[PDB]
């Protein structure tokens, strides 16, 4: 629907802004991007809603938009007798002619669904040709003229020119005329009065008395459709309760502001004298179901959906998002293994070259997210291997591999679990239990660390974290992710051990264990492994 | 470089990109997003409805949702119509065969107006391919209806549905003929917009932490509706992320639910968020070919 | 607890004849439990669990008594030691071992290595002189009545002589056992008086239940628990008339007293009870008597538990694929060598298992490929596979979904939508009917571990079988339908497609495939 | 066998359908797979997952928060696991909430009837222990509910369930190990009793495969009305404890300020043994850990 930019600022008589006009419309029900200009007039087009016919024309639309932002006010089966009535005199121009043609092009095809004169100048089988052509045809032989192009063929029929194919044979005033008597016929006698009242005040903006109609309506009050023409504006009312709307709109306790909103949206409420009732008067310019739903829709538009006060089923879970890791891990041929509960002291301290504890851990509250030292010990039990809880579970994993020395060459395993260490500070129970995961590869002959790298990046690819360098490459090809920094830890083989980093928070390690440890664990074949947090 | 021969006789770095990817077997992305959504939905405390059918008659599809048949949906330019089992039979012969709805179509209930329309049955009986998953949803509502009367209590229920849906707009690069829509609906007595606004806020917070803004629209299933958009800096600095609306007591109280019952619903695409998520620019690769 | 119960002689002590197989039942209905129990060569005996909540069941006497009554039958602050004796009594071996058993139970069971626990029994046939002992430590010592001592003096440093079985010390950590006596006495030490009377009163009830008094140098007290009736009514889930309560408490040795506002009773708890303060237990006993079983007390899943296969499937390098919505008719009829349909199915589709075809067409659809919905997914997959024949060598894909057909009866709308899945292999060289067989077998090893082979090896009910069949789309003698039930309901197929279709679908490399329903699985 | 476009019938013969390919697969642990199934069924009933994010637990929560006497064979060693490394914990709601009420209860009566007679010292109750009863974590979630109960919610019947590894060490048992994994369920609402417990066990143990057929009284300290439950699969005409249940005791219960009309029900059982049952396995010393 063409804006005709200056036509707006004229019909409204205001000057504010471009973005504060698209702004107001956006705060109203219509909004459109993809709106272009012709030559020297920059225009736009907008998808008016098909709930009400009052916004079809730029005239009614601009008028309602005026009323909106606190500016404007209101104005003041064989069918028997189809109605085609208008007033006597009016006035036309081009800038209104182009617009009057628009309803004829939209109102008929769009709303009329293949559409199931207006001259009053020189006014009260085959005779002549409608407008442009000069031909006749006595019966029905006419489809031969032009039927494939944009014609009436696509609205032929279903089982005084014609309703669906306007022809204007006898009369027509002019494109540049002064008297007008609009006509239209329809399928049945209900929408008739509607369409007449709409055309009526639709264009009464272009009339000599500025929305005033002769029609000499001041005699009777009853049309028998027999003597009235052969020898219109009816409104309705919808009562509305207030607690209903208060509940719906989520902002309540006022009842006069309802009247103010309904004034500002061209409604004219009526204040059903109780504190909790209205009798709002719906005119013809609305075709919205009488139920107060749409009434509250207007009240809410006017209050502005944004300005409802209220705001308050939580994060609640991580171990549901661990199954992600689990699935992605077993997708890579990795099998799950459940380690033993606890490990020998020397199994995690003396076998691996471990000095464990820095309890104080200079940071006052150690590290919420961080790898594990400062282990949690145990009181002696009847068992011979239940001396301490895990601190890095991989060792038990390693122990497991010392158990099955005949299986397939590439042994690929992993594990999620809870581990525990000692905590001095505000940590309850003076001890902490955090979840980690470690994974390991081994082949009878060669190594890992090529695979393990692919595995790591693949796990981290469903989360976007990328190796400090892949993001570069992509930048080189078109953040808030990790990086692997080589470090030095005795348990792993030199030049083949790397810590991981994010916020400079180390949480994982990746390495080739030193052969001495393999000697410790009665192993023969080289293994590689990684140990990473998740809570991080 | 790589160490082996770890026997005692051991006589004695490009951390740049990666190591050779070998056979990798993965799941469809849309299925992963569907998973994530099920997680968060059940996390809020929701119940999965059963939309395991996409044939639903026009009746459940359209007239149960109080929409006159004569509208841009019914036209073939925006829908898909089956002809093989074009007629159905099992419908609740009660409430004059839901002739209540026709009446509501033609005349008034709950003080509202219809259309002064005949609202014939045949168009309701034409079998259609679902264009709104909500159709299936609304069915599961009516059972609750009976339950509510069979019990007289008020039990606020939370529901959500996801399954393939279909439309036929064109074949121009806009959006495709089948897609997937997640949908949520809550039901209870005397609840209004504020709850809807808040729950959208929380939900679309789980998808990301974005202050939201919504503009009114006009739609027949929800008389009070809005289009929701929240901010994750896309092009206009946000995205028209979702659709919404509030209930429709006109048809609602004609299902026997209650005078005080209100429900809220909202629906959206599953693909379009995916397109946004995994760094995608147009919908031709997640679906079908890779 | 332990298994210190004893011989069959109870059947006499009860004076009844209820065979075994009719007794262990009652114990199981009581609270008592026994595993396989042995015989002392000529005496058929058993051993019992016996909870340590009540001391009433610790001994064979109290146990047999409770079982009888059960069914419908009839200055150093010295630890205050108490010492009681009887008038007349009598023992025998079968009772000697039992008194020793109680002396071993009150010590082992009730004693936590016997800190406030000890047993000082003897006979009242030695002396009777009144005396007092509470003092400072000591003044002198000469001897003591223990079995492993017979000299008492000469070499072993005094105050300390430590040699016994396991817990020999007690300080820092005989004369006659009175076997077959008539008068009997007993001494015992406790922390203080409440637990003293508690631990002591039990010996009193041993046998016709009469005992001389105890010398009181400076006794059996009962207690009471009030209970409301709606309380118990709600808890036990019944609607008792409360006279049944007096009957139940009679049968479990509970002499209630019936203080009745119609909603209250009051029970008289003795010491020989699994004592616990809140009158909760009371309902525990009323429930034991009423019988747990005799209380008046008074669903499927598809899309959530289906992903099992999906998970199991994406293992081993299989990737998932999302089909296109629907496919042209000739795409399912002319391209494929089948072309068939059971329009007036009435005989056919007598049951909607068995992945078949009876498709549903569509008007007002796209005129390119949108004429009918799927019936077997492989085609759409093939369409995908006809699009990327340039990728890495082994192409393996799969898809689960929902499909649809027309149905005469059985649906309000005369149409059905059921979900199944298809899988596909291609390696340019072979098919994968060997790989695919392993796959299928592994999935059904993921639910049943049973196809047909290796039988149902001894190291078996409701499982499947692959029946070779003939359908045109696949290559002859290399196509098998699959079936599982005692109803011969085929639901899956596995085959190598016939090349002519590949010529139709512009395919180039050999493929193998499987297609099985799931919605049937159950 | 096919690579032929033109050459259709150069056939060798279209030549045995009893076998499997049997190549590298990659698998999930059985026990976590069982865990999966259980979470499925629980969320099907309408439950909420608790948070057993702890591996060690003070004795108070372990024993004394419940009516469990300190002087007991459980507290005795050789049958439990004691940490003793950080043997000290601090901070429990002494303030008219838990500690002094419980101390009273082992030495006197409150919140219902009266009587436990014991020197309820605090320190030994404060010694940190390794879990023998998972319910500990459970009980925590109660007290917070407690406060919720007081604020505005009068009756919101809540359903909870918890599972994570627990451990004990008798010496080395010929049948059981250090308690791989333990399931526990708890329901709480106004005025709830046996009938509800029996019904819900019937439902659950029906969903697992069996049909609860027999329940026998047993003796238990935290739940006074307790029982050992049995449902029937073809094992023998004898049996073994197929899990336990029971409902709690106002002694510990009303000490969190719960209503007088408030009653709760609980049940727990093992996770390994049912698995042993499912996949036809014996002697789970290879199913778990090594030789898996
Ligand atoms: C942050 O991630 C996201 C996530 C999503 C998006 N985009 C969308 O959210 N889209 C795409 C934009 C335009 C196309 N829309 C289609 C039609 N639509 C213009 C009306 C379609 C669509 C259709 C219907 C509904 C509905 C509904 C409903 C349900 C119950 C009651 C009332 C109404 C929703 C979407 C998409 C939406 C972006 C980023
Ligand atoms: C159908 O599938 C099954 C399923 C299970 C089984 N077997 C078991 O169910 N077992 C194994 C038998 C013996 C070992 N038990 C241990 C100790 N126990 C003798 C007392 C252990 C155990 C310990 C404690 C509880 C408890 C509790 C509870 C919680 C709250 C309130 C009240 C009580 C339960 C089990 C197992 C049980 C068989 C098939
Ligand atoms: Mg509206």
């Amino acid at each position: 629907i063409s804006v005709y930019e200056d036509d707006l600022f004229e019909k409204l008589g205001e000057e504010i802004i471009e973005e504060k006009l698209l702004d107001v419309c956006f705060d109203f029900g219509l909004e459109v991007d993809d709106i272009e200009y012709k030559n020297d007039k920059k225009i736009y087009k907008i998808e008016v809603p098909a709930n009400r016919y009052d916004l079809i024309c730029v005239e009614g639309l601009c008028r309602a938009l005026k009323n909106f932002m606190c500016k404007f006010d209101d104005i003041k089966d064989r069918r028997g007798y189809v109605v085609c009535c208008v007033l006597k005199n009016m006035n036309i121009n081009d800038s209104v002619y182009n617009n009057i043609i628009e309803i004829q092009e939209k109102l008929h095809h769009n709303l009329g669904k293949k559409r199931s004169i207006h001259d009053y100048d020189k006014i009260k089988k085959i005779n002549f040709i409608p407008l442009n052509e000069k031909t006749n045809l006595n019966g029905m032989n006419l489809i031969d003229f032009y039927s494939k192009n944009l014609n009436l063929k696509p609205y032929l029929k279903i089982i005084l020119s014609l309703p669906p194919i306007i022809n204007c044979d006898h009369t027509k005033i002019s494109l540049n005329t002064k008297n007008v008597f609009i006509e239209c016929t329809a399928i049945d006698r209900n929408k008739a009065q509607i369409a007449l009242n709409i055309l009526c005040s639709m264009l009464s903006e272009y009339c000599v008395p500025k929305y005033s109609i002769q029609s000499f309506v001041v005699i009777y009050e009853n049309q028998d459709f027999s003597d009235d023409q052969n020898l219109i504006f009816e409104n309705k009312s919808l009562t509305c309760n207030i607690d209903y709307v208060r509940k719906l709109s989520g902002i309540s306790h006022i009842t006069v502001h309802e009247v103010n909103n309904l004034l500002k949206r061209m409604m004219l409420s009526c204040d059903i004298m109780d504190n909790n009732t209205f009798k709002v008067t719906i005119p013809f310019y609305r075709s919205d179901i009488m139920h107060c739903c749409d009434i509250i829709e207007d009240i809410a538009i006017a209050y502005g959906y944004g300005n409802i006060k209220y705001e308050p089923c939580k994060k609640h879970s991580l171990n549901n998002c661990s199954e992600l890791f689990r699935n992605v891990l077993v997708e890579c041929g990795y099998t799950e293994v459940m380690t033993n509960a606890l490990l020998s002291r020397d199994e995690n301290y003396n076998c691996m070259l471990r000095t464990h504890k820095s309890y104080d851990d200079p940071n006052i509250n150690l590290d919420e997210y961080n790898p594990l030292a400062a282990p949690i010990q145990i009181k002696n039990s009847k068992t011979s291997e239940y001396e301490i809880i895990r601190t890095s579970l991989i060792v038990n994993l390693l122990k497991f591999v010392s158990a099955n020395k005949h299986r397939e060459l590439p042994l690929r395993f992993f594990e999620i679990g809870d581990v525990s260490y000692a905590t001095y500070n505000q940590t309850d129970t003076n001890a902490v239990n955090k979840k980690y995961l470690s994974i390991i590869f081994s082949d009878k002959f060669t190594a890992g660390l090529e695979e393990l790298h692919g595995v790591l990046e693949a796990i981290l690819k469903e989360y976007q974290l990328f190796s400090d360098y892949k993001i570069e490459e992509k930048k080189k090809e078109n953040d808030m992710y990790y990086k692997l920094i080589p470090k030095e830890d005795p348990s792993f083989l030199n030049e083949r051990i790397v810590d991981i980093v994010l916020h400079n928070l180390k949480f994982g390690v990746l390495g080739i264990i030193h052969p001495k440890v393999l000697e410790n664990f009665s192993l023969d074949i080289p293994v590689s492994a990684i140990e990473i947090n998740v809570e991080t | 470089i790589n160490y082996l021969l770890l026997k005692n006789e051991e006589y004695k770095y490009n951390f740049f990109s990666s190591g050779k990817k070998i056979n990798k077997g993965n799941i469809h992305l849309l299925t992963k997003q569907m998973r994530t959504f099920k997680e968060i939905f059940f996390s809020l405390g929701f119940e999965e409805m059963e939309t395991h059918n996409y044939v639903e008659s026009s009746f459940w599809c359209f007239d149960a949702l109080y929409i006159p048949q004569q509208h841009p949906s019914r036209d073939l330019q925006d829908t898909f119509f089956i002809k093989e089992p074009e007629t159905c039979i099992d419908k609740f012969v009660d409430t004059e065969y839901i002739d209540n709805i026709k009446r509501v179509h033609t005349h008034g209930d709950y003080g509202s107006f219809g259309w002064n329309y005949k609202w014939k049955l045949e168009e309701s009986k034409k079998n259609v391919l679902r264009t709104h998953t909500t159709a299936n949803s609304c069915r599961a509502l009516f059972k609750l209806a009976k339950e509510y009367k069979e019990a007289g209590c008020i039990k606020p229920k939370k529901y959500f549905s996801i399954d393939r849906v279909f439309r036929n707009e064109n074949l121009d690069s806009t959006h495709l003929a089948e897609f997937h829509q997640v949908e949520g609906l809550i039901i209870d007595k005397n609840i209004g917009l504020s709850h809807l606004i808040g729950t959208l806020a929380a939900f679309y917070k789980h998808i990301g932490i974005h202050k939201l803004k919504f503009k009114p629209t006009f739609n027949p299933y929800t008389e009070p509706s809005m289009e929701i958009y929240g901010y994750h800096e896309q092009s206009k600095k946000w995205l028209e992320v979702g659709n919404s609306g509030i209930f429709r007591p006109e048809m609602l109280r004609s299902m026997g639910f209650s005078e005080e019952v209100s429900v809220i619903a909202w629906g959206l695409s599953l693909e379009r968020p995916t397109m946004i998520k995994y760094n995608i620019k147009n919908i031709r690769d997640l679906f079908g070919y890779k």
